């Protein structure tokens, strides 16, 4: 059982967003399908459900008018519009699947991410971070990459290409001024670096950004 | 309106020991209460329904019980990987509710942090702009304060500071901070300086490099 949420969006306030939920694995008309908000720092909130088979809807009052349920059955897809969008809307959205009438969200979405903002979509400055110049002497060392000035999230970060794991810090995006910033280090053993190659790879899917930053010595 | 209530808002504890979450329901909900555990950055995940059935999956230290109005979610040795928010639900009557959460951290031995320093590098230099980056890696508690210093004197104004989620295998925290100046400022001056305030040392915990 899946259920397969679209990807993240970036809406100005007074508009509409219709976020999807491709289901596979069951048959679609046999569970009734909800969608739950989360903002950032807060708990979960129940917005309704929609029972596919019927067509009948429950909302929470918080979110009559708000949110709209409709489904399309001959694609095992639920929708969920929200309109008259405001930056207390940015959200991320789940969509979970009710266990028959049992009354629990047994399987979940990974959530759809909506910012709602006036704001204008920015690419990334990525900056491959090397250690202060010179002899270290430490068994260990940490590089780092910083990913400047975008709008809005999400980007990606690995290293080399996810096979550089274990050691790997990356620090929330911070936002200022309209535009983010995300750092992350890595710590390896110093026989590993800089005798083996090391990339930061950044995506920002939104400015249709991808780039990979090779850590090189001072 | 059913109004889940959960306590406590959050707790920090250490591995091995009993951890106790209750929920409690302003009408009766009969057993239609569940348990969801979210790691960082994931979906919520089902850990017990009906008020006291685990899930598939889910470990035995999870257990439910409860019934009415009073509900009650126990890990009996809660492990490092435990840490997550945990929700209580109720789907026993629309519409649905749930309650406000609770942030499980994990309590571990103190740990200091590990500072690195990197100049901005050339890349952003070429464009105008100068980042001096530093990570205080690996340290807990928590609490934690950064310093700037520019030729030994404090510098205030263009510092950006992050946090991770504490760490799922070790219980440990980082932090990135970022110091942000124009490529002219950072020409002029010579020495910088990073210093972490932590519990774990009565002087400050330093790094720095000169950029000639």
């Amino acid at each position: 059982v899946q259920l397969q949420q679209s990807g993240p969006e970036l809406v100005k306030p007074g508009t509409s967003v219709k976020i999807s939920c491709k289901t596979s694995g069951y048959t679609f008309t046999e569970y009734t399908i909800h969608w739950v908000k989360e903002a950032g720092g807060k708990s979960l909130a129940w917005i309704g459900g929609i029972d596919p088979n019927s067509g009948g809807t429950n909302y929470s009052p918080n979110f009559k008018g708000k949110a709209t349920l409709t489904v399309d059955k001959s694609s095992s897809t639920a929708y969920m519009d929200l309109r008259s969008l405001s930056s207390e809307d940015s959200a991320v959205y789940f969509c979970a699947r009710i266990y028959h009438y049992d009354g629990y969200f047994d399987v979940w979405g990974a959530g759809t991410a909506v910012t709602v903002s006036s704001a204008k979509t920015t690419a990334p400055s990525v900056y491959p971070l090397a250690p202060v110049c010179g002899d270290t002497t430490g068994s260990s060392v940490t590089l780092g990459c910083l990913v400047k000035g975008y709008f809005p999230e999400p980007v990606t970060l690995t290293w080399n290409s996810g096979s550089l794991s274990s050691g790997v810090h990356t620090f929330p995006a911070v936002l200022q001024s309209d535009l983010y910033t995300l750092s992350s280090s890595v710590t390896v053993t110093s026989s590993t670096w800089p005798s083996q190659s090391i990339t930061c790879n950044v995506a920002h899917p939104a400015s249709s950004t991808k780039v990979d930053k090779k850590i090189e010595p001072r | 309106n059913i109004v889940m209530t959960q306590s406590p808002k959050s707790m920090s504890m250490s591995v091995g020991e009993r951890v106790t979450l209750t929920c409690k329901a302003s009408e009766n909900v009969v057993t239609y209460v569940s348990w969801y555990q979210q790691k960082p950055e994931q979906s919520p995940k089902l850990l017990i329904y009906g008020a006291s059935n685990r899930y598939t999956g889910v470990p035995d230290r999870f257990t439910g019980s409860g019934s009415a109005t009073d509900f009650t979610l126990t890990i009996s040795s809660v492990q490092a990987e435990d840490l997550a928010d945990y929700h209580c639900g109720q789907g026993y009557s629309y519409p649905y509710t749930f309650g406000g959460g609770t942030k499980l951290e994990l309590k571990r031995a103190d740990a200091a942090p590990t500072v690195s320093i990197f100049p901005p590098s050339s890349e952003q230099l070429t464009s105008g702009g100068a980042s001096v980056v530093c990570f205080l890696n690996n340290f807990y508690p928590k609490d934690i304060n950064v310093k700037w210093k520019i030729d030994g004197s404090e510098r205030q104004n263009g510092v950006l500071n992050s946090w991770t989620d504490q760490d799922s295998k070790d219980s440990t925290y980082s932090m990135s901070s970022t110091l942000t100046l124009t490529k002219d400022e950072y020409e002029r001056h010579n020495s910088y300086t990073c210093e972490a305030t932590h519990k774990t040392s009565t002087s400050p915990i330093v790094k720095s490099f000169n950029r000639n």
